[PDB]
RNA sequence: CGGCCCCGGCGCCGGGCUCGGGUCUUCCCGGAGUCGGGUUGCUUGGGAAUGCAGCCCAAAGCGGGUGGUAAACUCCAUCUA
RNA sequence: CGCGACCUCAGAUCAGACGUGGCGACCCGCUGAAUUUAAGCAUAUUAGUCAGCGGAGGAAAAGAAACUAACCAGGAUUCCCUCAGUAACGGCGAGUGAACAGGGAAGAGCCCAGCGCCGAAUCCCCGCCGCGCGGGGCGUGGGAAAUGUGGCGUACGGAAG
């Protein structure tokens, strides 16, 4: 149909036609509150590739975060210790702008699960994005089998877990030589089994 | 004569499989209709700025220019090649023409 | 203008898609009528204009919609902006029109943003070729122009006033 | 620190080690429940054997193992398709699929095939109703058994060729020798060096 | 071991959905500010940088990733993010 | 001037429904030192631990390869024995340190966005009608959601006609 030219046609964003509608968009987001409701998605090829479907009990947020590493919260930028870690200025933070406005909608909304989240638009000073959010209440969604699996109490606060696209990126996930770190679980998980002094019985 | 675990052909013999590869090797083969929706929306957006610079430099006799100008804006050398080659090919197949 | 989009909402009124409450009724009538008659189709296929940027693209795709008409207070354009080249490439007659809920009333629904005409009546095919006539010769044959036109670029009048009163007085030093 | 004489040591135990010990006082309870769970789940599977899902002929990957033979997760589409059976079938018949094994060697496609077309030759099933066919008008008085052990129809143990004894020919006195091995690493190694001198050399002509 | 009370399944009497397998002919077949690159931090046994993150550059469909030493030419094996 | 439709939006003690907090032995996400060792100390070790914050369940995470290997190849994930105090990292000093095999416990696989066809055959709500114990779902009619896209048929192991 045309979700396949609209998708062909946002993967080109730096074309003068893309360009002028993400400026414009940009602009009119930078106006509005930090967080607030989209009634109907900037990106409908987009959702509908994340898991959002045209019927009731399916919200969308658009959010924006502050572009930038973050800051060692000590005073007067002193860490009383060794020079190692002396390092206040030039800190990266291990989750994305993405997670973080997904935990963001997920904590100012407790009753909605957050589903997935794609970007919209950016800036120097800002980053925006539109988050996904299911109703795990409502008898549209909780009647469908398809969907039933996000009324479970497991699936409570995925976005503070990393259980979301954004956040399972950040963990460190995957199959490979490249994942050695976590192999089964978390990577505390992994640590907790290489450090751990096996005792049997007989030894 | 016997079969050696080293040299030029090393192993145990055994005879080939001549079925059919699995669909899912085929990914990404150039369609009809994903070529014709790629020019469609490729008239429509135009070019990109590094893009229209690359064909500015082609335009010129200045190639390897071009090649190192490309090279510096994608990631690796092989990306450049193909680069150069689609924007060779599509300096030279309209802008050729009358 | 004023004047062919009416003439083309007109037209359209005739080969409106058919509502719920009449949907429900010729199937109640189906399958009384079936067991009455024992016919295999008593009822021809009739005409309607089909709804949906999708079923829109994929009727032009292949080449089985006779006109397309398009609104314009769509909120995000990247949806329809792919629509005017894909008509000029299949040479099929594409009109654009103001009111997405004016397109829509037709419909049934809120927002509609295009719409195919695809099968016409035997005594509407002329109306309808009268104007697709002149739907090509503003929008096909100027495809072009179209193109290669560039709008916006204007200021505010306020900005425009000055530049005049600057303009008259340097015109009035010149001669 | 260190003795006259002695292994130098170095410990893992600078770490905060003895607030995770893990210390198998559990084993024994842990064993019994494993037998239990595998008692009740083959009790409640009776007419079905335990490890119920057929294994198929598997070589070992590495060169270290590739000498002997085991068992593995499920057969190939490609074994199914020889063996003529639809492939969503076999897992409630009781094979077990692997999709993402590929068939290299024919060798190994005819045994997996002969395996299976073993299992289903002895495979015999349960109808809801006689009317079901492909069975028998008695099942065998619960098919003189009705669990097994240890693999369903047959476990992977290892065969191997006779080759008894046979008598020398008469080239078999200078037909191998080191120096075979050693010319083969040699032109293993020195291959495409030669090509390209050979290549330099038709250059020049 | 017996007798008494309570709860859960295995077989049987109304109600609503309901074409699988093979050959041949024709068509379809894909997730983007994402991979990747430069750079700066944290981390890893991972070393011409294992993984994550911030900024910038930012694509292709005989394509892309991986093949444990960076780079070019060619081939091969595996997978489809 | 007015009317109507759409679209971004505001208010209610509107009808129905949901989250807050607590426990936190086990689990998940973030950042998080120093005492100690290095017979001194900056890299390092302590440690990606303690402390701090955010969440859920009886388990959670993981989980169907953008995998491992380079030969006769294997085949989700999880845990145990070995690999192994090994490859490797380190003022190559102190010290740190995996992974692939292999044998075992258990072994269940699938869905969707897209590409196309089906007159939206889809879903929520309201009210009377025919049903069962402790009360919720089946058949009928209008009010909304939805063509900027419900649902069956489809998932790379090919599928459709
Ligand atoms: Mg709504
Ligand atoms: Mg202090
Ligand atoms: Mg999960
Ligand atoms: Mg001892
Ligand atoms: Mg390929
Ligand atoms: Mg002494
Ligand atoms: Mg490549
Ligand atoms: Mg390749
Ligand atoms: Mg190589
Ligand atoms: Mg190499
Ligand atoms: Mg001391
Ligand atoms: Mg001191
Ligand atoms: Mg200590
Ligand atoms: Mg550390
Ligand atoms: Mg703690
Ligand atoms: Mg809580
Ligand atoms: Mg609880
Ligand atoms: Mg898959
Ligand atoms: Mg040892
Ligand atoms: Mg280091
Ligand atoms: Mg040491
Ligand atoms: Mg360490």
């Amino acid at each position: 149909g045309a979700y396949k030219y609209i998708q062909e046609l946002w993967r080109k964003k730096q074309s003068d036609v893309m360009r002028f509608l993400l400026r414009v968009r940009c602009w009119q987001y930078r106006q509005l509150s930090a967080l607030h409701r989209a009634p109907r998605p900037t990106r409908p090829d987009k959702a509908r590739r994340l898991g959002y479907k045209a019927k009731q009990g399916y919200v969308i947020y658009r959010i924006r975060v502050r572009r930038g590493g973050r800051k060692r919260p000590v005073p007067k930028g002193a860490t009383y210790g060794k020079p190692v870690h002396h390092g206040v200025n030039q800190l990266k933070f291990a989750r994305s702008l993405q997670s973080v406005a997904e935990e963001r909608a997920g904590r100012h909304c407790g009753a909605l699960r957050v589903l997935n989240s794609y970007w919209v638009g950016e800036d120097s000073t800002y980053k925006f994005f539109e988050v996904i959010l299911i109703d795990p209440f409502h008898k549209a969604i909780r009647r469908n089998p398809d969907t039933q699996w996000i009324t479970k109490p497991v699936h409570k606060h995925r976005e503070m877990r990393g259980l979301t696209s954004a956040g399972r990126k950040s963990r460190g996930l995957g199959k490979g030589h490249k994942f050695h770190h976590t192999i089964g679980g978390s990577r505390r998980a992994a640590w907790r089994r290489r450090n751990t002094l096996q005792l049997h019985r007989y030894r | 004569r016997y079969p050696m675990a080293v040299g030029l052909n090393k192993g145990h013999k055994v005879t080939k499989n001549v079925s059919k590869p699995r669909h899912s090797r085929r990914r990404s083969r150039l369609t009809n209709h994903t070529k014709f929706v790629r020019d469609m929306i490729r008239e429509v957006c135009g070019f990109a700025p590094y893009e229209r610079r690359a064909m500015e430099l082609l335009k010129v006799s200045k190639s390897k220019r071009a090649l190192k100008f490309i090279k510096k804006r994608v990631g690796t050398h092989i990306r450049a090649k193909r680069k150069r080659e689609e924007l060779s090919n599509v300096l030279a197949a309209m802008e050729e023409a009358a | 203008d004023r004047q062919t989009a009416t003439q083309l909402l007109k037209l359209a009124h005739k080969y409106r898609p058919e509502t719920k409450q009449e949907k429900k009724q010729r199937l109640l009538a189906r399958a009384e009528k079936k067991a009455a008659g024992k016919g295999d189709v008593p009822t021809k296929r009739p005409p309607v204009l089909r709804a949906g940027v999708n079923t829109v693209t994929t009727l032009v795709e292949n080449k089985k919609a006779q006109l397309v008409v398009i609104a314009h207070d769509v909120d995000p354009i990247e949806l329809v902006v792919f629509l005017p080249a894909l008509c000029r490439k299949m040479g099929v007659p594409y009109c654009i029109i103001k009111g997405k809920a004016r397109l829509g009333h037709l419909v049934h629904r809120k927002t509609c943003t295009t719409v195919a005409f695809t099968q016409v009546n035997s005594e509407d095919k002329g109306a309808l070729a009268k104007l697709v006539e002149a739907i090509r010769t503003n929008y096909n044959d100027r495809y072009d122009e179209i193109r290669r036109h560039w709008g916006g670029n204007v200021l505010g009048p306020k900005s425009v006033a000055r530049i005049a009163k600057l303009e008259k007085a340097k015109a009035k030093e010149l001669a | 620190a260190p003795s006259r004489n002695g292994m130098i040591l170095k410990p893992h135990f600078h770490k905060d080690w003895q607030q995770r010990v893990d210390t198998w006082f559990n084993q024994p309870a842990r064993k019994i429940r494993r037998r239990k769970a595998r008692q009740a789940k083959a009790r409640r599977i009776a007419p079905r054997p335990a490890s119920g899902p057929i294994r198929p002929i598997v070589r070992c990957p590495t060169v270290r193992y590739h000498t002997k033979v085991r068992a593995g997760r499920g057969f190939s589409l490609e074994e199914l398709r020889v063996a003529g059976i639809h492939k969503k079938v076999a897992r409630t018949i009781g094979i077990s699929v692997d999709p993402r094994r590929r068939n290299k060697s024919t060798e190994s496609l005819q045994a997996n095939v002969q395996r299976l077309k073993e299992y289903r030759s002895k495979l015999i099933l349960f109808p809801r109703k006689p009317s079901a066919p492909k069975k028998g008008d008695s099942s065998a008085e619960e098919l003189k058994l009705a669990t097994q052990l240890t693999g369903p129809v047959m476990p992977i143990r290892n065969v191997y060729k006779k080759e008894k004894a046979r008598v020398i020919t008469e080239e078999e006195k200078n037909f191998k020798a080191f120096a075979s091995l050693r010319m083969a690493r040699a032109n293993a190694r020195l291959f495409g060096i030669r090509a390209k001198r050979a290549k330099e050399a038709a250059e020049q002509d």
